[PDB]
């Protein structure tokens, strides 16, 4: 039951430094090689580096050989990545990954991956999103299904999380990938389909969360009155 | 500068056999490159599939296999299933560092599904901000190729809309798309008919959803 949980992501200033960490469980951490990988917007995966069990062997992607430092603490089942001299090119999702290292069979696989921690390098300030309702353009009388949602716009940086009815409603939900508007602010939509006949009886609330700005919003979406 | 290349997208039918390739810009891919493959499922969920060019990782169905074909490393999937829809990444060891390929999006063919279209007028709360966002939703369709045209009082819009598309759905293999038309409260108030016209293989003729500003 391998678990890799990253933390330390967020908004950073160009030229600054940042330290990401990773908690591991479900396996004998002390016996495995660990790896960091990142993925920038519109790009593929990029290997950052690795570190063997006893920390005596550490390999880096040529470029970052000296702007990144990888370390680990076996006693605390933790992996660390120190980023420095940050530039916009460093904005990306950083992943904590386990490497199954078998020199006998010359078998090397990045088997388990964490879900990543987001990092954004910019001189701009954080901003909470405004949450607007996408009202059901249907009446509880029309019968059938109806579509409704939430418009989460003008926030920075990524990401925001969206859930409906504190997680109770997950079927038929579609949360779209955020888009970068010209203003330099992000925006996204989350929609869900519910029975028309439940409109007026069932409460639909979208829970928006934006950590970078410690913003939490719960907007109730109802059919606009005429 | 080692560059690893993969085809950007491939489509196969259920039950069919498909092969994804991985090529090195420095020459033929060899055993010392220890080609490895990673699968990416929606929500950034990655899993290692193949190691050492042709060795399956534990828990990986035998329908997946790797090998060297020509000068490239390859991943072959036999009897493709809808659960195989994902993005596959290849990676080669380059003596002292690893290099990933750009990834290949594997789509599994399924029957055509026309989208359910919905249009959403901007809320009054947002209007107070001086901006107006009009949203159009295209729900659960296939294939992905879809055209969305905005019309304001019958005038085709351009440069003022952005769209987003979800990843192929794990269950029904469909896509969902959202188009957002952004206007200033000023311009928004200067017009009456806001329409979203959709063209898709599953529609004999384009579908239009609209509303008149103010009407309710
Ligand atoms: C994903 C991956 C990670 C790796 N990390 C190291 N250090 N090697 C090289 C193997 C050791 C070199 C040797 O002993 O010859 C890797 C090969 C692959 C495919």
């Amino acid at each position: 039951e391998v678990k890799l949980l990253e933390s330390g992501g967020g908004l950073a200033q160009p030229g600054g430094s940042l330290k990401l960490s990773c908690a591991a469980s479900g396996f004998d951490f002390r016996r495995y090689w660990m790896t960091w990988v990142r993925q920038a917007p519109g790009k593929g995966l990029e290997w950052i580096g690795e570190i063997n069990p006893d920390s005596r062997t550490i390999n880096y992607m040529p470029s970052l050989k000296d702007k990144f430092i990888i370390s680990r603490d076996n006693a605390k089942n933790s992996l660390y990545l120190q980023l420095s001299r940050l530039r916009s090119e460093d904005s990306a999702l950083y992943y904590c990954v386990r490497l199954d290292f078998d020199v006998y069979n010359h078998y090397y696989v990045l088997d388990y991956w964490g879900q990543g921690t987001s990092v954004t390098v910019s001189s701009a300030s954080t901003k909470g999103p405004s949450v607007f309702p996408l009202a059901p353009s249907s009446k509880s009388t029309s019968g059938g299904t109806a579509a409704l949602g939430c418009l989460v716009k003008d926030y920075f940086p990524e990401p925001v999380t969206v859930s409906w009815n504190s997680g109770a409603l997950t079927s038929g939900v579609h949360t779209f990938p955020a888009v970068l508007q010209s203003s330099g602010l992000y925006s996204l939509s989350s929609v869900v389909t519910v029975p028309s006949s439940s409109l007026g009886t069932q409460t639909y609330i979208c829970n928006v969360n934006h950590k970078p700005s410690n913003t939490k919003v719960d907007k109730k979406v109802e059919p606009k009155s005429c | 500068e080692l560059v690893v290349t993969q085809e950007s997208a491939l489509t196969t039918s259920p039950g069919e056999t498909v092969t994804l390739t991985c090529r090195s810009s420095s020459g033929a891919v060899t055993t010392s490159n220890y080609a490895t493959w990673v699968q990416e499922k929606p929500d950034h969920l990655f899993t290692g599939l193949i190691g050492g060019t042709n060795k399956r990782a534990p828990g990986v169905p035998a329908r997946f296999s790797g090998s060297l074909i020509g000068d490239r490393a390859a991943l072959t999937i036999t009897g493709a299933q809808t659960e195989d829809e994902a993005i596959y990444f290849c990676a080669l060891w380059n003596s002292n560092h690893l290099v990933f390929g750009g990834g290949t999006k594997l789509e599994i063919k399924r029957t055509v599904a026309a989208p359910s279209v919905f249009i959403f007028p901007p809320s009054d709360e947002q209007l107070k901000s001086g901006t107006a966002s009009v949203v159009c939703l295209l729900n659960n369709f296939y294939p992905r190729e879809a055209k969305v045209q905005w019309k304001v009082d019958n005038a085709l819009q351009s440069g003022n809309s952005q769209e987003s598309v979800t990843e192929q759905d794990s269950k029904d293999s469909t896509y969902s798309l959202s188009s957002t038309l952004t206007l200033s409260k000023a311009d928004y108030e200067k017009h009456k008919v806001y329409a979203c016209e959709v063209t898709h293989q599953g529609l004999s003729s384009p579908v239009t959803k609209s509303f008149n500003r103010g009407e309710c």
